[PDB]
């Protein structure tokens, strides 16, 4: 997955998050076309309680029927502030998806970190099953994770969550300032 | 420390993962083009730029905010082919076949991009698909240089790749040679589809040539998708989802997408606490945050799918009482284990 985020002059803004699924999805291209197919369907729930490949589940809900959409994550998201712009969010990550977006538009509102700042803060994620709370390295100091393991979390470092691009638009005398922020995550 | 915001004063900002897409989006701005104009130039150019991830063979969604106050989701989502069924993937003991859902042509939907790129292009745009695509014509025909990081990616899918002659072709060079840091990437079979797209629209893609070249290669190699799947593809203009969160307005995608309602969620759980006073990184906030994300990906794998079939409670789970009653099951020295979760809290 990618995300990307625009913003232009007049207060028009556009988030899209898009994707072939995989890394280079199903890794099979159309002969003579020159692109990938992506390998989308896995977003289906193929059997009842099977995992995917960002271990999600499901069952009736989300089942394959001919001309379905399989189930997403991806939260291509703006966030407004007296009906005008105030952010343009979004990330790829599956399931960390979800997470990834909501912890930067907390580090803006919650926080006050600029556009930056509130995307290279490092990040936590829950998503039931597996049952553990996925941190980045160096995202969580001992005192912290002692803490949070003493309430029962299983503490896990994984790779590094997410790729958000983002944009935040503030108010000025003639027009606005527009700040944006790429991910330092994305060649890792 | 964190390095300084890319700052803009005049015209807006285009941010995407690749440099080079993103400049592409950048001078749509500078040439008075507007949002959705750079998002198409984008979309493309990130089919040429970022085949791990930009493509026209998948698809997605986009989240709008009009200079009118208006704000409208475009579901340009993949959908399984016509000819798909419940149990595609099993064998006949009703277990996963291994890799069937991930590798090869059955595992892929009906690519949506070409469709919702033109979509918006038609309904919000202000410059022509030429002028937009042909950025991303012009880097498929030409080449761009393969970063260090591409290098990596392409050496972990080698081996997918070399299961599929179409990709053998198009990701090694001559002799099947690995492509390394460096090597120029041209990619001619894409800049003919390309233009095809750019001198017929979105029925380049989905009628004619290309569709003869998708349904050909998906009947030579064990896919579903056909000359009908493409054209009866429909993007989907839909109501976002819309909630509120510290007098601010949360705008993000609804289903067929379950992150826009779970984003909501989440945020509503977070609400029911002042997180400003003991900042970012506290054990407490981390807590609340959690035992939220908790519930709600316990939500998603009961009630939530592609609403035009199922039916799916985004008003109950976007509910701020709902949210309080999961709030108020959140204890200050421990957590619920995800073994004792029920989806909805068994009273939705
Ligand atoms: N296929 C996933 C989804 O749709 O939720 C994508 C892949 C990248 N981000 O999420």
């Amino acid at each position: 997955t990618t995300h990307y985020s625009v913003a232009d002059r007049w207060g028009n803004a556009v988030s899209v998050t898009y994707t072939i699924n995989a890394s280079y999805g199903s890794a099979a291209s159309i002969d003579g076309a020159g692109f990938l197919l992506n390998n989308e369907m896995d977003d289906f729930s193929i059997k009842p309680g099977n995992p995917n490949l960002y271990g999600l589940v499901g069952g009736d809900a989300n089942a394959i029927e001919a001309n379905k959409r399989p189930l997403s994550s991806m939260s291509p998201t703006i966030v407004l502030k007296n009906n005008k712009v105030f952010l343009v969010v979004g990330s790829p990550g599956g399931s960390r998806i979800i997470t990834t977006v909501l912890q930067v538009i907390s580090n803006v509102i919650d926080y006050n970190m600029n556009i930056s700042e509130a995307v290279s803060a490092p990040r936590f994620h829950m998503q039931w099953l597996p049952d553990e709370l996925r941190i980045e390295k160096f995202g969580m100091p001992a005192d912290v994770k002692d803490n949070l393991t003493k309430m029962g979390y299983q503490i896990v470092t994984k790779p590094v969550m997410g790729d958000v691009n983002a944009i935040q638009v503030l108010p000025k005398t003639k027009g606005s300032v527009f700040y944006g922020s790429t991910d330092p995550r994305k060649e890792f | 420390a964190s390095y300084p915001p890319i700052k803009n004063t005049k015209v807006g900002l285009a941010l995407s993962s690749h440099p080079l897409a993103s400049e592409i989006g950048q001078k749509v701005l500078e040439e008075g083009g507007n949002a959705i104009d750079a998002a198409v130039a984008i979309g493309f150019a990130l089919a040429v730029v970022h085949p791990a991830a930009g493509n026209i063979g998948g698809g997605g969604f986009a989240v709008i905010h009009l200079a009118n106050g208006e704000n409208v989701a475009l579901d340009f989502r993949e959908k399984a082919p016509l000819k798909a069924t419940k149990n595609m993937f099993l064998d006949k003991q009703g277990n996963v076949v291994p890799k069937l859902s991930e590798d090869g042509y059955l595992a892929a939907g009906v690519p949506g991009t070409v469709a919702g790129m033109e979509a918006m292009l038609k309904k919000y745009g202000t410059k022509k698909l030429s002028q937009l695509i042909d950025p991303a014509i012009k880097l498929a025909e030409n080449g761009y240089a393969i970063s260090q990081r591409q290098a990596e990616t392409l050496k972990e899918a080698r081996e997918r790749f070399l299961k599929y002659s179409s990709s053998k072709k198009y990701f090694f060079k001559k002799g099947h040679l690995d492509y390394q840091e460096g090597d120029l990437f041209v990619q001619k079979d894409l800049a003919k589809t390309l233009n095809q797209i750019k001198t017929l629209g979105a029925k380049g893609f989905y009628q004619g040539q290309v569709a003869e070249l998708i349904e050909k290669d998906m009947k030579k190699n064990g896919g579903i998708i056909t000359k009908e799947d493409l054209a009866s593809y429909n993007v989907k203009w839909r109501k976002p989802v819309v909630g509120s969160y510290r007098g601010y307005k949360i705008i993000s995608m609804s289903p067929p997408s379950s992150g826009g309602t779970h984003l909501i969620q989440i945020l509503n759980v977070m609400e029911n606490a002042d997180l400003s006073a003991l900042g970012y990184g506290a054990s407490k906030n981390i807590h609340i945050a959690a035992e939220a994300m908790r519930q709600a990906y316990a939500d998603r794998s009961v009630y939530m799918g592609d609403a035009d079939f199922v039916s799916v409670p985004v008003d109950k789970l976007i509910n701020k009482a709902y949210a309080k009653k999961i709030f108020d099951t959140i204890q200050p020295d421990t957590v619920t284990p995800s073994s004792q979760i029920k989806p909805g809290m068994g009273q939705l």
